[PDB]
Protein backbone atom coordinates (compact mmCIF):
# COMPACT_ATOMS: atom_id res chain seq x y z
CA UNK A 1 0.00 0.00 0.00
CA UNK A 2 1.51 3.34 -1.48
CA UNK A 3 -0.87 5.57 0.65
CA UNK A 4 0.27 3.79 3.48
CA UNK A 5 3.40 3.36 2.98
CA UNK A 6 3.94 7.05 2.69
CA UNK A 7 1.65 7.80 5.71
CA UNK A 8 3.96 5.99 7.81
CA UNK A 9 7.38 7.66 6.23
CA UNK A 10 5.41 10.97 6.85
CA UNK A 11 4.55 10.14 10.80
CA UNK A 12 8.04 8.70 11.57
CA UNK A 13 9.82 11.84 10.05
CA UNK A 14 7.42 14.03 11.95
CA UNK A 15 7.44 12.18 15.39
CA UNK A 16 11.28 12.00 15.14
CA UNK A 17 11.89 15.91 15.17
CA UNK A 18 10.15 15.49 18.86
CA UNK A 19 7.79 18.86 18.01
CA UNK A 20 6.97 19.31 21.44
CA UNK A 21 10.07 19.70 22.89
CA UNK A 22 11.00 23.31 22.24
CA UNK A 23 11.67 26.19 23.80
CA UNK A 24 8.92 27.81 21.12
CA UNK A 25 6.41 25.51 20.43
CA UNK A 26 4.43 27.77 17.53
CA UNK A 27 1.50 25.16 16.40
CA UNK A 28 -0.65 27.53 14.50
CA UNK A 29 1.98 28.52 12.33
CA UNK A 30 2.02 24.49 10.94
CA UNK A 31 -2.27 25.15 10.23
CA UNK A 32 -3.17 25.13 6.62
CA UNK A 33 -6.38 25.65 5.31
CA UNK A 34 -5.83 24.43 1.87
CA UNK A 35 -4.74 20.69 3.40
CA UNK A 36 -8.68 21.02 5.16
CA UNK A 37 -10.14 16.83 3.62
CA UNK A 38 -12.36 16.30 0.97
CA UNK A 39 -13.68 13.19 3.37
CA UNK A 40 -14.22 12.05 6.73
CA UNK A 41 -16.26 9.39 8.81
CA UNK A 42 -19.02 11.44 10.78
CA UNK A 43 -21.06 9.20 11.93
CA UNK A 44 -20.52 5.03 12.41
CA UNK A 45 -22.33 2.04 13.93
CA UNK A 46 -20.68 -1.52 14.60
CA UNK A 47 -22.91 -4.02 14.36
CA UNK A 48 -20.08 -6.52 13.25
CA UNK A 49 -21.73 -9.56 15.52
CA UNK A 50 -24.35 -9.54 12.85
CA UNK A 51 -23.70 -7.62 9.43
CA UNK A 52 -20.54 -4.79 9.72
CA UNK A 53 -19.79 -1.75 10.29
CA UNK A 54 -21.99 1.43 8.76
CA UNK A 55 -20.64 4.55 8.54
CA UNK A 56 -21.75 7.95 7.32
CA UNK A 57 -19.20 10.58 5.35
CA UNK A 58 -19.13 14.57 6.28
CA UNK A 59 -20.81 14.44 2.72
CA UNK A 60 -23.76 12.47 3.84
CA UNK A 61 -23.32 9.89 1.70
CA UNK A 62 -23.23 6.50 3.68
CA UNK A 63 -21.86 2.83 3.09
CA UNK A 64 -21.86 -0.29 4.82
CA UNK A 65 -18.15 -2.65 5.14
CA UNK A 66 -20.29 -5.66 5.26
CA UNK A 67 -18.76 -8.79 7.35
CA UNK A 68 -18.07 -10.22 3.65
CA UNK A 69 -15.51 -7.69 3.43
CA UNK A 70 -17.49 -6.07 0.08
CA UNK A 71 -18.77 -2.68 0.67
CA UNK A 72 -21.85 -0.94 -0.46
CA UNK A 73 -21.94 2.81 -0.81
CA UNK A 74 -24.98 5.19 -1.18
CA UNK A 75 -24.39 8.79 -2.69
CA UNK A 76 -26.05 11.53 -1.15
CA UNK A 77 -28.26 11.39 -3.82
CA UNK A 78 -30.45 9.14 -2.12
CA UNK A 79 -30.36 6.53 -5.43
CA UNK A 80 -26.65 5.99 -7.02
CA UNK A 81 -24.80 3.44 -5.44
CA UNK A 82 -21.12 2.16 -5.83
CA UNK A 83 -20.86 -1.73 -4.94
CA UNK A 84 -17.17 -3.12 -3.89
CA UNK A 85 -15.97 -6.45 -3.83
CA UNK A 86 -13.49 -7.88 -1.27
CA UNK A 87 -11.37 -7.40 -4.47
CA UNK A 88 -11.98 -3.94 -4.69
CA UNK A 89 -13.70 -5.15 -8.14
CA UNK A 90 -16.26 -1.80 -8.21
CA UNK A 91 -19.83 -1.71 -9.56
CA UNK A 92 -21.57 1.61 -10.65
CA UNK A 93 -25.95 1.40 -9.95
CA UNK A 94 -28.94 2.66 -8.51
CA UNK A 95 -31.48 1.74 -5.97
CA UNK A 96 -34.29 2.11 -8.20
CA UNK A 97 -32.37 0.22 -11.42
CA UNK A 98 -33.63 -3.10 -8.62
CA UNK A 99 -30.30 -5.00 -8.73
CA UNK A 100 -31.97 -8.83 -6.95
CA UNK A 101 -28.68 -9.77 -5.28
CA UNK A 102 -28.13 -6.56 -3.51
CA UNK A 103 -31.88 -5.58 -2.02
CA UNK A 104 -30.98 -7.30 0.92
CA UNK A 105 -27.51 -5.16 1.54
CA UNK A 106 -29.52 -2.27 0.35
CA UNK A 107 -33.01 -2.72 3.24
CA UNK A 108 -29.77 -3.18 5.95
CA UNK A 109 -28.19 -0.05 4.51
CA UNK A 110 -31.44 1.83 4.86
CA UNK A 111 -31.79 0.51 8.76
CA UNK A 112 -27.96 1.60 9.00
CA UNK A 113 -28.62 5.30 7.83
CA UNK A 114 -31.29 5.41 9.30
CA UNK A 115 -29.83 4.95 12.94
CA UNK A 116 -27.72 7.53 12.52
CA UNK A 117 -30.38 9.82 11.47
CA UNK A 118 -31.99 9.51 14.86
CA UNK A 119 -29.31 9.13 17.19
CA UNK A 120 -25.72 10.13 15.74
CA UNK A 121 -23.71 12.91 16.14
CA UNK A 122 -22.16 14.31 13.00
CA UNK A 123 -18.51 15.01 13.92
CA UNK A 124 -17.21 18.00 12.17
CA UNK A 125 -20.64 19.08 11.52
CA UNK A 126 -19.70 22.80 11.33
CA UNK A 127 -16.86 22.57 9.01
CA UNK A 128 -16.51 23.01 5.27
CA UNK A 129 -14.52 20.21 3.58
CA UNK A 130 -12.57 21.24 1.10
CA UNK A 131 -13.71 21.32 -2.67
CA UNK A 132 -12.30 18.24 -4.25
CA UNK A 133 -11.49 18.62 -8.24
CA UNK A 134 -11.12 16.02 -11.32
CA UNK A 135 -8.27 13.68 -9.37
CA UNK A 136 -10.35 12.92 -6.31
CA UNK A 137 -13.29 10.78 -5.93
CA UNK A 138 -15.75 9.96 -3.21
CA UNK A 139 -13.80 6.47 -1.13
CA UNK A 140 -15.32 3.51 0.24
CA UNK A 141 -14.10 1.94 4.02
CA UNK A 142 -11.37 -0.21 3.13
CA UNK A 143 -10.63 -1.75 6.21
CA UNK A 144 -11.15 -0.62 9.86
CA UNK A 145 -10.40 -1.86 13.88
CA UNK A 146 -10.84 -0.58 16.68
CA UNK A 147 -8.24 -1.08 20.08
CA UNK A 148 -8.72 -0.30 23.45
CA UNK A 149 -8.47 3.60 23.05
CA UNK A 150 -9.78 4.78 19.67
CA UNK A 151 -11.80 3.48 16.49
CA UNK A 152 -9.50 3.42 13.21
CA UNK A 153 -10.81 3.87 10.15
CA UNK A 154 -8.93 3.45 6.93
CA UNK A 155 -10.20 5.10 3.51
CA UNK A 156 -9.68 4.06 -0.36
CA UNK A 157 -8.35 7.38 -0.86
CA UNK A 158 -5.75 6.66 1.62
CA UNK A 159 -7.06 8.69 4.70
CA UNK A 160 -6.66 7.51 7.94
CA UNK A 161 -9.08 8.55 10.64
CA UNK A 162 -9.01 7.94 14.19
CA UNK A 163 -11.48 8.51 16.67
CA UNK A 164 -10.48 8.51 20.79
CA UNK A 165 -12.86 6.83 22.93
CA UNK A 166 -12.56 8.88 26.51
CA UNK A 167 -11.88 12.39 25.02
CA UNK A 168 -13.84 12.29 21.76
CA UNK A 169 -10.69 14.05 20.20
CA UNK A 170 -10.28 12.84 16.50
CA UNK A 171 -7.42 12.56 14.07
CA UNK A 172 -8.01 12.60 9.86
CA UNK A 173 -4.48 12.25 7.99
CA UNK A 174 -3.92 12.13 4.76
CA UNK A 175 -0.70 11.19 2.91
CA UNK A 176 -1.11 12.84 -0.30
CA UNK A 177 -1.58 16.63 1.51
CA UNK A 178 0.34 14.72 3.93
CA UNK A 179 -1.24 16.95 6.16
CA UNK A 180 -3.46 16.33 9.72
CA UNK A 181 -6.55 17.66 10.83
CA UNK A 182 -7.07 17.60 15.01
CA UNK A 183 -10.92 18.18 16.46
CA UNK A 184 -9.64 18.68 19.93
CA UNK A 185 -11.67 17.93 23.57
CA UNK A 186 -13.65 21.45 22.68
CA UNK A 187 -14.34 20.68 18.89
CA UNK A 188 -11.79 22.99 17.39
CA UNK A 189 -11.00 21.39 13.71
CA UNK A 190 -7.19 22.62 12.70
CA UNK A 191 -5.08 21.12 10.17
CA UNK A 192 -1.28 21.11 9.78
CA UNK A 193 1.02 20.44 7.02
CA UNK A 194 2.91 17.32 8.70
CA UNK A 195 6.48 18.81 7.46
CA UNK A 196 5.47 22.55 8.83
CA UNK A 197 4.45 21.04 12.42
CA UNK A 198 8.20 19.70 12.35
CA UNK A 199 9.81 23.35 11.87
CA UNK A 200 7.54 25.21 14.31
CA UNK A 201 6.47 22.42 17.11
CA UNK A 202 3.42 21.30 18.38
CA UNK A 203 1.25 20.53 21.93
CA UNK A 204 2.11 17.34 23.84
CA UNK A 205 -1.64 16.59 22.91
CA UNK A 206 -0.95 16.58 19.30
CA UNK A 207 2.04 14.80 19.16
CA UNK A 208 1.33 12.47 21.49
CA UNK A 209 -1.74 11.47 19.31
CA UNK A 210 1.01 11.87 16.67
CA UNK A 211 2.54 8.80 17.94
CA UNK A 212 -0.54 6.97 18.78
CA UNK A 213 -1.21 7.21 15.10
CA UNK A 214 2.30 5.88 13.66
CA UNK A 215 1.91 3.24 15.69
CA UNK A 216 -2.19 2.31 14.23
CA UNK A 217 -0.38 2.50 10.56
CA UNK A 218 2.22 0.05 11.29
CA UNK A 219 -0.95 -1.98 12.26
CA UNK A 220 -2.39 -1.03 9.33
CA UNK A 221 -0.01 -2.39 7.09
CA UNK A 222 1.02 -5.67 8.40
CA UNK A 223 -2.51 -6.80 8.19
CA UNK B 1 -23.86 -2.65 19.39
CA UNK B 2 -21.47 0.15 19.16
CA UNK B 3 -21.98 3.37 17.60
CA UNK B 4 -20.09 6.63 17.75
CA UNK B 5 -21.09 10.14 19.72
CA UNK B 6 -25.09 10.06 19.78
CA UNK B 7 -27.06 13.24 20.30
Amino acid sequence: DCHLSDMLQQLHSVNASKPSERGLVRQEEAEDPACIPIFWVSKWVDYSDKYGLGYQLCDNSVGVLFNDSTRLILYNDGDSLQYIERDGTESYLTVSSHPNSLMKKITLLKYFRNYMSEHLLKAGANITPREGDELARLPYLRTWFRTRSAIILHLSNGSVQINFFQDHTKLILCPLMAAVTYIDEKRDFRTYRLSLLEEYGCCKELASRLRYARTMVDKLLSS
Amino acid sequence: LLCSTPN
